[PDB]
């Protein structure tokens, strides 16, 4: 006998079994690292996708500046990625989109973003995945580096009493001109502080479904953080009004958008015409996005608005036009038998270049020019997972194109675009004009760096396309974005972790990525994970743990075992229809009044605020 | 009110600008007054379209091809433990001694371990003496009622075989020193390619079988119910659990769980120390020898032992090392068992029914020695192996609702007991089974995914999807079209090395396209 | 060790000693400190404040508790609820849970149609008494329909809801019809034309032959399948043209296939598939079947059969200007290639209405005929028998329901065992006080329950049960619950063998002493009750100590004793080689361990 766990794909669909192809969600045990070699290859491919050779030495660093925008050369083999942008076409697409949506559209959006920012407290910056400290020269949460920055400002030139985003930004600006800056103790000069602020570090974390292509996800500092937040707020306020923008949210709304698009298409295209689909996948969405074009676009946007926003939105772009990249850990040496092994940093690899291998050498000499001490003065690109909203806006601009050359042939297109993944819908009345339309679309996309893959982009007739793991079909729309919690990594508190997991499961059910039985199994699994995390078990069990000895000793004094808490030898009572309801609210009237008041005693040494917190 | 400007910022802003513009003001004026001239733009896009040669294939005139696999020796076993060739001693479970340190000591008391005395000469191995002396030290430590090992001579060696050397400061470096020591950049090694494994099918089949013992995996309780939905869900979950728990895959799952639960604690409370840990599992019920029905029988089982090296889990991405001493009653084969050093440890006994009594038939006994590393992330990933059930559940429910919705009625039992699913080929002919029996295959697939998880597998799974969608389109008479299939074939062939799961899946996928050629027109032979 | 921080005065004011029982608890502190604080600490009364502050959550809980859960149903698409929409309705399923609105009419329609299907099926058990058994079932079936206790002899007429079963059962009542038809689950209707019956043959395996009938003239009809309208014309065993109004991918395929069978178009009416030759059985257990229903059933088995049928219909390449109204093999709205003589469109085809009532004539097979044949309904167009709980119903005539299952058999056996007590002489307590257990092994009720026992190994079960019975009687220490539990097995000669710990019936279920189970459970503080699948039963007597002595109902030749961890754990087999004065621990259930001593 033999086996083939794909034969079930013959007499069945794919929307029902595709999930079996990918493993279950969770932390990737791959340990995708951020080494120096990978970073250098990235920088090389970046400078290369720039099809130009022009430069201009600066005055603040005495360093060249590869200006890869509006200077296209090396037209040969242009099917491969490109980064040289054309401003004329960009502004033309922006104008088309404005005309379509409306005139005072960008103005209304920027006004909304402004007013939202005004009443915003700088403290918001504490909400972030991670950053890079410019004093300790490491990566940490936002709150830590924020405290560091504020206390350094205090130690050097008095405290920051703004308590608002705008004062914080202006304080950063002023600090750009300070000659001496202190911090717990040591100080630094102007140039070094500038560099540190414009420094970036490559993080190894890449956790998501689909593909973990984020080997070297960026990790900027704190100076540029607020301006990036502002630009993202504006781009978000913009993407909301756009029908073809699945970034800000997903699921129910996403399916609504899909079906709306499809139905509008079916009701629009003439009888003679016939549609098609393409499963596009933009390649190198981070090594071809330039902040200079973003700057010009933001300028064209705010052209008619308060000059405040005009100058503000023009901050993060220039901050990204000049971004020093921290090279990872330096190379190591070794003798033949490997009995001795030397370790050197990156800044000195230019000192022993004669030893490194060729592949590592040819990848290092051409860049030595741009090196200063240990970093590389990258004048462009976009590595961070930032400006995703803005990139999506640019893509939507790409899709809203239309001229008379197409109309004459009776053809057009439309579709949807995520950050770096999209779906196209072409229309024509011949099995050839479709090819012409596809080539036209690819050309307009390449004009502004937006490329497309060929080994990962396919197509088919109208019924079958894929978008953000949501394999759409004539029916049976199947999702695959099943998320889950993780206690060991995020032990916020005993009380709040189970309720949060219940809310998460409820959400996943809403998005149809989960079904009743699946949800129940996941619940019974997360309960056990929680228990094992906090080292707690029920009372029926014959455990001998440290919390358990006292819990087993104090069990005989109560009868409302049902009312007991999971954290205290309790049992489950919630179910599908009782997720929004915390177990506490569900056991209040049931807990023996003694235990109840003994828990809800605000006169204790320490979501329903329990006497179960881990400060 | 306005954003008070500095100086350096303004200089940069006037510097970092497009080519023809050298000041923010010129660019700003050009932008705020940009007008639309669609004619020049159309000419530009047409010029770009002309100087581009975008190919568009239809998969019919230019079909796919069979994949070219690597060539060389067969891929060996990779997982840490043993699945099919394993063996275990048994004993009754005491809730007062339900811990590894106690279970191991109890197993040792009866003196069945002390009888394990491997001879000097092995069958196939590298460093037999170290393993043997370490086994003796393990027995000595257990006798002393402490799992610790004081002397650090063998463990140090076997942990340093990977990498161990001196380090010279860069400041103490010159050119003459270099020329003397012949220092160079440390060459980076690549994984060697391997061939197709010819033992995966056997393990899969064995896993599909039903185990004698049952209850390997523990689970939580079932909360109350308040309507028909929760009742149906509970019924389905109970059915699926009762179907799976008595499978040999569940045994390995529970074993991994209970062993990792102890290793994650030993790497936490005794870091930098050498400890001893068992490889055990716990059962709760069996099947009568006179009747094929279940019977309550709580019991413990010991498959082998795992030693621990110094583990701090805060440096070197939290890499640590272990050493495995597993039991087996099946002599090895040279290919599948390459990383294993083997011995012959006396004999043992096998027990089987005889009418109304039990008997015992002696057999030989083998000891499988192997070294391997781990990390914190792998621990967190294996401990969460129960999630495999969740994935299997989804597949079942996908089939059990769609149909139920086409006919608008409960068809759960009907489909589970009737709906036939292709599972494999026997004697050049397909084999089909009910869904209730294919759950096992789905679960084994998810488990193997959970084990051999790695970047290679990520790429394979991310790429095969396109082939699957193309095939589906072929089935339903849709002119699938692409741009560069051969490039995709290369993308997929480049990620095939020293990972048997990917190789098996690739071979079976080729077989699938072959079989479908009888009804499809997008694949070569 | 003590990561959790705390306050100091808050700790001392509560008098929290460290290492209470070797647990430090602690400024810093451990987590167990929280357990020690919530199990033995100060007492407040702040419940009202908590409720007021968390009013939104507790009002949500109240609302939740204010629900009347209803049934659910699998189907597709052709604020206070938003808090629960996740659990109310998905996409393949949905639950009709309601809050305040009530109207019981459509559920009543479902009930009446289900019971009509049931009864009409029940009448399919003979060859001659079809109509008679049918009508007698009707007259013997009453219901608490809605709120009124009505009979099922007037509802079928008073109601106006077309269906195969309604019609099939009302024709026997000489009731009015509406000119509607039913070819399987599909609903048809005539528009124009007419014809006459004609016979033809069809081969099976290429050698045999079977006769079917059809019409030779032209005639137009109106098909209507779930979420799909249609119109077509049949001519000489073949489908000429057809048009579909409302589009659903799955529905359009099944509707088209059903209309084709209705037109018998295709080559599979000349020859047959190789799957039919596997059976060639166009027959029931003892009845005949046409070719159309056999083909249909063959479709229901798998969609591959549907695809084959549709391929039998010619497939061609669509021409320009027709994509908008073309079709695909999978129901695709438009495609380069479609099938011959097809037309898709949007909007459901308005269905006509016939205001002319008639009466038909039933046949041996209950097939009704209005005129010129033209069968309108039959049992062949029904689903397979589907067991469903019926309530608000009364069904008196035999064949009403088998009402016989092993579970119910065991329930009745145990009810009889319980009643036998009867608080009198020649009953359980008298034999107990008399110490005459042998008679217990001869009662009638145990003889009635004996057939429910696993036969292969009943001797050992009887041996063990008699052992327990005698050991509990002679000594006078016993427990009626476990006794009655094991009694049904004390009716066959005792034999040697291996016992495991469970007594298995013939339905693969089981029972176990010293433990509880769904089939049989009981507990102290409610000893006057005995649960059977949740069905609480009463004891004709009262006891407060007759049950308290279970030291001998767990094992056979042993007795419980005081707990002792030193005693070694064992199994049920090695018990034979134990001695006296030798305590032993052993599992008595799930994670339930107890100590025992011989005798």
């Amino acid at each position: 006998m033999e086996i083939n766990p794909y034969l079930m794909f013959l007499n069945n669909d794919v929307t029902s079994l595709i999930s079996t192809t990918y493993p279950y969600t969770g932390p990737p045990p791959m340990s995708h690292g951020s080494s120096t070699k990978y970073t250098l290859e990235t920088i090389k491919r970046t400078y290369d996708y720039s099809r130009t050779s022009v430069e201009k030495t600066s005055k603040v660093f005495n360093i060249p500046r590869r200006k890869f925008c509006n200077c296209l050369e090396d037209k040969d083999e242009l099917v491969k990625p490109t980064g040289n942008v054309d401003i004329s076409s960009l502004l033309g697409l922006a104008e088309m989109m404005e005309k379509r949506m409306g005139e005072g559209f960008f103005k209304h959006c920027v006004m909304e973003a402004e007013t939202e920012i005004l009443k915003m407290h700088f403290s918001r910056l504490t909400e972030g995945r991670q950053t890079y400290d410019w004093t300790s020269e490491r990566n940490m949460p936002a709150a830590t580096a924020l405290q560091l920055t504020v206390d350094a400002i205090k130690e050097t030139e008095g405290p920051f009493k703004g308590t608002t985003m705008l004062e914080y930004c202006n304080k950063m600006i002023e600090m750009l001109d300070w000659k001496e800056i202190k911090f717990k103790i040591d100080s630094i000069k102007h140039d070094e502080f500038l560099i540190r602020a414009l420094t970036i570090n490559t993080m190894a974390k890449d956790g998501e479904r689909g593909k973990l292509q984020r080997r070297a996800i960026a990790t900027p500092g704190m100076i540029v953080r607020p301006f990036s937040k502002i630009v993202e707020t504006v781009a978000q306020k913009i993407c909301e009004k756009l029908k073809e923008s699945g970034l800000p949210v997903g699921g129910n709304e996403k399916k609504a958008k899909l079906k709306t698009t499809v139905t509008s298409l079916n009701a629009r295209m003439n009888s003679d015409q016939f549609a098609v689909n393409i499963t596009g996948d933009n390649s190198k969405w981070n090594e071809c996005q330039q902040p200079e074009a973003y700057l010009a676009l933001l300028a064209y946007i705010t052209k008619d608005s308060s000059d405040l926003m005009k100058d503000l939105c023009s901050v993060a772009p220039v901050l990204f036009c000049n971004k020093f990249v921290k090279l990872g850990q330096g190379i190591r040496l070794s003798n033949k038998r490997k009995t001795k092994e030397v370790i050197i940093k990156a800044e000195k690899m230019g000192k022993y270049k004669n030893l490194m291998r060729e592949e590592y050498k040819n990848l290092f000499e051409p860049l030595e020019k741009y090196i200063q001490k240990d970093v590389c003065f990258l004048p462009g690109g976009m590595l961070m997972g930032m400006f995703n909203m803005l990139s999506t806006v640019l893509g939507v601009s790409t899709l809203c194109y239309m001229d008379e050359e197409l109309k004459a042939k009776g053809c057009f297109w439309t579709g949807l675009q995520s950050s770096d993944d999209f779906v196209l819908f072409a229309v024509a009345s011949n099995w050839s004009n479709i090819h012409w339309t596809i080539r036209r679309f690819n050309a307009v996309c390449k004009l502004i760096g937006i490329n497309m893959s060929l080994e990962k982009s396919y197509g088919s007739l109208p019924e079958l396309f894929e978008f953000t793991s949501m394999f759409f079909d004539g029916e049976f729309v199947s999702n695959l974005a099943m998320e889950l919690p993780a206690f060991t990594t995020a032990g916020v508190n005993e009380g709040v972790d189970f309720t949060a997991a219940m809310s998460i499961i409820k959400t996943n059910m809403i998005n149809n990525s989960l079904s009743p039985s699946t949800a129940l199994m996941a619940l019974r699994i997360c309960l056990q994970e929680f228990r094992a995390t906090y080292r707690v078990h029920p009372w029926d069990s014959r455990v001998k743990g440290g919390r358990m000895k006292i819990i087993n000793e104090f069990i005989k004094t109560i009868e409302n075992k049902d009312g007991l808490l999971i954290a205290d030898g309790g049992k489950l009572m919630n179910n599908i229809s009782t997720l929004h309801i915390p177990e506490e609210v569900l056991k209040f009237e049931k807990m023996d009044e003694q235990y109840r008041n003994r828990v809800f005693n605000p006169k204790n040494p320490f979501a329903v605020v329990s006497t179960h917190s881990f400060r | 009110i306005e954003m008070k400007k500095g100086k350096t910022f303004l200089e940069l802003r006037d510097e970092s600008v497009p080519l023809p513009f050298q000041t923010y003001e010129q660019m700003k004026d050009y932008c705020e007054k940009f007008k639309g001239n669609p004619r020049e733009l159309a000419s530009k896009v047409s010029q770009m379209q002309s100087n581009i040669k975008l190919p568009i294939k239809h998969y019919e005139q230019n079909k796919f091809r069979q994949i070219r696999l690597p060539k060389g020796p067969m891929a060996p076993y990779t997982h840490k433990f043993l699945m099919e060739e394993a063996w275990m001693f048994t004993k009754i479970s005491d809730p007062e001694r339900s811990r590894a340190g106690e279970i191991l000591i109890d197993f040792f008391k009866k003196g069945n371990l002390s009888a394990i005395r491997p001879k000097d000469k092995p069958l196939q191995g590298k460093y037999p003496i170290h393993y043997k002396n370490l086994w003796n030290q393990i027995k000595a430590a257990i006798a002393d009622r402490t799992m610790v090992i004081n002397e650090n001579d063998h463990s140090e060696f076997l942990g340093g075989i990977g990498r161990a050397s001196k380090k010279i400061p860069e400041i103490s470096l010159t050119q003459d020193v270099i020329t003397t020591e012949g220092l160079k950049q440390s060459e980076n090694k690549l994984p060697e390619p391997r061939s197709f494994p010819r033992w995966f099918n056997a393990e899969w089949m064995w896993a599909i079988k039903d185990s004698d013992l049952t209850g390997w995996v523990p689970m939580a309780e079932y909360p109350p119910a308040d309507n028909e939905l929760e009742d149906y869900a509970e019924h389905l979950n109970k059915t699926m659990e009762g179907v799976l728990q008595g499978t040999n895959c569940a045994r390995e799952m529970g074993k991994c769980i209970l062993t990792v639960g102890a290793l994650m604690t030993e790497c936490r409370l005794f870091p930098g120390k050498i400890k001893v840990v068992p490889i055990y599992a716990r059962s709760k019920e069996r099947k009568s020898m006179q009747e094929g029905l279940p019977v309550p029988s709580e019991m413990d089982c010991l498959f082998g032992i795992c030693v621990k090296s110094k583990s701090h889990l805060n440096k070197d991405d939290g890499m640590y090392t272990i050493i495995t001493f597993e039991f087996s009653i099946r002599e090895p084969n040279l290919e599948k068992h390459q990383k294993y050093t083997v011995f012959e440890a006396g004999h043992t006994t096998v027990r089987m029914k005889k009418g109304e009594s039990v008997i015992g038939r002696e057999v030989p006994l083998y000891l499988y020695c192997r070294t391997t590393a781990l990390s914190k992330i792998k621990n967190d990933w294996l401990s969460k192996a129960r999630r495999c059930f969740i994935t299997t559940m989804d597949t079942v429910e996908t089939i059990c609702l769609r149909e139920s919705a086409k006919a608008e009625e409960n068809l759960v039992e009907k489909t589970l007991n009737e709906k036939q699913m292709w599972i494999g080929k026997k004697n050049g002919e397909l084999i089909a089974q009910p869904l209730r029996e294919a759950l096992r295959v789905q679960l084994v697939q998810q488990f193997y995914f959970c084990i051999y998880n790695d970047s290679q597998l990520e790429g394979f799974c991310n790429e095969q999807k396109k082939i699957l969608m193309a095939l589906e389109g072929d089935k339903k008479n849709k002119s699938s079209f692409g741009f560069n299939p051969e490039g995709l074939l290369e993308k997929i062939e480049e990620c095939l090395i020293n990972n048997p799961m990917c190789l098996f899946m690739a071979q079976r996928l080729n077989e699938l396209v072959i079989e479908a050629s009888k009804r499809g027109a997008k694949f070569f032979k | 060790k003590f990561p959790i921080i705390a306050n100091k005065r808050m700790l001392e004011e509560a008098q929290i000693p460290k290492e209470h029982n070797n647990v430090a608890l602690w400024v810093l502190a451990s987590a167990s400190c929280i357990n020690y604080w919530n199990f033995c600490g100060p007492c407040v009364n702040n419940s009202e404040v908590i409720k007021e502050v968390y009013k939104s959550r507790f009002g949500r809980l109240e609302r939740r508790k204010e629900i009347m859960w209803k049934e659910l149903r699998f189907t597709l698409v052709d604020p206070e609820r938003m808090e629960l929409i996740h659990a109310l309705g998905g996409e393949t399923w949905i639950q009709e849970a309601n809050t305040a609105g009530i109207s019981n009419v459509d559920q009543r329609k479902n009930d009446i149609r289900a019971v009509c299907r049931k009864v009409c099926l029940a009448a399919n058990a003979s060859i001659m008494n079809a109509k008679s058994k049918l009508v007698e079932y009707i007259k013997s079936t009453s219901m608490r329909i809605g709120e009124t206790e009505r009979k099922l002899e007037e509802l079928i007429l008073e109601t106006d809801d077309v269906s195969p079963e309604v019609t099939l059962c009302k024709s026997a009542l000489g009731g009015q019809l509406g000119k509607t038809l039913s070819f399987g689950p599909m609903l048809l209707k005539k528009i124009s034309g007419s014809g006459v019956k004609v016979k033809d043959t069809v081969y099976i395996q290429g050698v045999r032959a079977v006769q079917f009938e059809y019409w030779s003239e032209q005639e137009e009809f109106y098909g209507e399948y779930k979420s799909a309208t249609a119109l077509f014309s049949r001519k000489e065993r073949s489908l000429e043209w057809i048009t579909i109004g409302g589009g659903i991918n799955e529905d359009r395929k099944r509707l088209l296939a059903m209309c084709m069978i209705f037109c018998r178009d295709g080559d599979y009416f000349k020859d047959a598939p190789a799957t039919i030759t596997m059976a060639d059985l166009s027959t029931k257990l003892g009845r005949e079947i046409p070719y159309q229903y056999v083909m249909m059933n063959w479709i229901q088995k798998s969609e591959d059969n549907l695809e084959a049928l549709l391929y039998s219909r010619g497939i061609v390449e669509t021409n320009p200007g027709k994509m908008g109204s073309s079709m695909g093999i999978d129901g695709s709205k438009r495609a380069i290639k479609s099938l011959r003589a097809v037309t898709i469109q949007s909007g459901k085809i308005d269905m006509p209405e016939s205001k002319e009532k008639i009466h038909l004539e039933l046949s041996d097979n209950l097939e009704a005929f209005d005129s010129s044949g033209r069968i309108v309904a039959t049992i062949l167009d029904l689903p397979s028998d589907k067991k469903v709980t019926f309530q608000d119903v009364s069904f008196q005539h035999p064949d009403l329901a088998v009402l016989r299952d092993e579970k119910t058999a065991i329930t009745k056996g145990y009810e009889a065992l319980i009643k036998r007590l009867g608080t009198g002489d020649n009953d359980i307590p008298s034999l107990i006080a008399k110490k005459d257990y042998l008679s217990l092994y001869n009662l009638p009720e145990v003889k009635l329950m004996a057939p429910l026992i696993r036969p292969n190994r009943k001797g050992v079960y009887s041996r063990v049960a008699r052992k327990l019975v005698s050991t509990q009687v002679t000594t006078g220490h016993y427990s009626l619950h476990e006794l009655i539990k094991v009694l049904p097995f004390t009716y066959f000669a005792p034999k040697q063998g291996m016992f495991e710990g469970r007594l298995f019936f013939s339905n693969d279920s089981f029972v176990e002493p010293g433990v509880n189970n769904n089939v049989f459970s009981w507990s102290k503080a409610d000893s006057s009750k005995i649960y059977c699948h949740g069905i609480a039963i009463r004891v004709p007597l009262v006891v407060g100590d007759e049950h308290m002595d279970t030291s001998l109902a767990l094992l056979e030749g042993f007795s419980v004793c005081e707990n002792d961890p030193r005693a070694p754990m064992v199994t049920r087999q090695d018990l034979i080689d134990v001695g006296f004065g030798q305590k032993v621990r052993l599992f008595v259930g799930q994670g339930s361990v107890r100590t025992f001593k011989r005798t």
